[PDB]
């Protein structure tokens, strides 16, 4: 299986997130070196950098670099609407 | 401050991404990095007035073509590149136009025409073409380079105006 | 089918979101309905109300009210990562 | 700012959500509400100190039991609500801390036993057989009743504190 996730950067460099494919055989180290790649970091050493998911704002989760991505990720889908008065 | 939302659409390696880049971060590099799906915001004064451009920069790639009755349907507005040695990518234009006006329900779209690569000489378009097109949807025709950076500005913030306009009815 | 939907008010009364569910064949009207009973606003005319689906922070897309919601939200599934320096 | 990350289990009908209100909204109604998930917030002082409480409010319906796995991966602290007059109530505490627990891979997870409706009269849980399981635990046990308010500050504020406590190892 496969799936997109969107990958930011710390630095405020006017970019929002950048996509990258996932896949349930992607273990942490495979998924850093393709988000490096992307955000053109694939010079620098993939130890010193963590993979860490945005559940909302207040809530992250760390995947540990020994990890099946799909398999510790919350893959819980949600929808967002506000009931506004016209 | 008001935002405005744009969409960047067209075929495999028209430029989308590059003219995205040199807007927001003023660079260019020629590398290759297909995109499925890049966001950016930058703040910028147009005619005078300051302003935040959020821009969404889509996949060429027909395989991810399924997201764009998606993305189709939060766009403002909407820069349609092309290049101009790459005729297929000016026939792919028309499809594009006729897929966001379908999801948006609307005949009235801010929209570009975007010809880009303008800098290389094997050139397959005629400008005089692409000019007759954008008349005939009434848009706005612009040769753009991300490599030399001609006319960059110009075709963001003309696509800009548009929204403007079509906001203000 | 079914899909949970994370519904959110104006007021601002320390509630973030509460979910109800939203079906295949469920209109506007009857997804409004449902919301306005999940926030004790049961007393007052639907018709004041609009549903607004909420795709980024700048990025929202009001549910006709004619329109059946599966079929006109945006359902395209994003997970959100960062990729952090140690 | 400090935020404390509050998750709130327990069977169907035990009183999750009437607590929940309580300490958020101040405000108590006898209504039939089942709970798919629910989010609040809310800036407080504790012990002195001023803090912000994101509470997340879970279903007792075993027909979401497949969303535990996910909040559990990133719920902070834990109250684990039975209902004095529901003995089934009680005897599923056991299977909600060691699914935190497995969820969490750790023997040290915060967590509060809260025993509810404790102005009921038709009690069927004795209060020494709470006692004596949280102890079993190494937790805190404290009898609330969202419909007077009995003991809702001190269950999750315990809670807080009970973070604090791992949190400074
Ligand atoms: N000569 C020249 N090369 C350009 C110009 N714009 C982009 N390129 C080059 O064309 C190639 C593809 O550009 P790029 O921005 O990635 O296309 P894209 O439209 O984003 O492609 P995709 O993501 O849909 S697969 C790259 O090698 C890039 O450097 C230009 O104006 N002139
Ligand atoms: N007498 C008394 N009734 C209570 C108390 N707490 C909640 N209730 C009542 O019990 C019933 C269910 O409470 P409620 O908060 O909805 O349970 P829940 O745990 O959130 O239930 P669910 O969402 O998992 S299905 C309601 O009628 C509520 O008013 C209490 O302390 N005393
Ligand atoms: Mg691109
Ligand atoms: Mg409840």
């Amino acid at each position: 299986d496969t799936c997109i996730i969107r990958i930011s950067v710390e630095d405020n460099n006017g970019n929002m997130y950048k996509s990258i494919m996932l896949t349930s055989q992607d273990k942490t180290p495979a998924v850093i070196q393709r988000a490096m790649l992307k955000h053109n970091l694939d010079s620098d050493p993939a130890e010193e950098y963590e993979l860490v998911q945005v559940i909302s704002e207040d809530k992250e989760l760390v995947i540990p670099d020994s990890a099946n991505v799909f398999y510790a990720m919350n893959s819980q889908v949600n929808f967002d609407f506000i009931l506004r008065k016209k | 401050m008001t935002e405005y939302k744009l969409v960047v659409v067209g075929a495999v390696g028209v430029g989308k991404s590059a003219l995205t880049i040199q807007l927001i971060q003023n660079h260019f590099v020629d590398e290759y990095d297909p995109t499925i799906e890049d966001s950016y915001r930058k703040q910028v004064v147009i005619d005078g007035e300051t302003c935040l451009l959020d821009i969404l920069d889509t996949a060429g790639q027909e395989e991810y073509s399924a997201m764009r009755d998606q993305y189709m349907r939060t766009g403002e507005g909407f820069l349609c590149v092309f290049a101009i040695n790459n005729t297929k990518s000016f026939e792919d234009i028309h499809h594009y136009r006729e897929q966001i006006k379908r999801v948006k329900d609307s005949e009235d779209v801010p929209m570009v025409l975007v010809g880009n690569k303008s800098d290389l000489p094997s050139r397959t378009v005629d400008t005089k073409q692409a000019q007759d097109l954008a008349r005939s949807y009434g848009i706005p025709f612009i040769e753009t380079s991300a490599k030399t950076r001609q006319g960059v500005d110009d075709a963001f913030y003309t696509l800009v105006r548009e929204i403007r306009k079509h906001k203000e009815k």
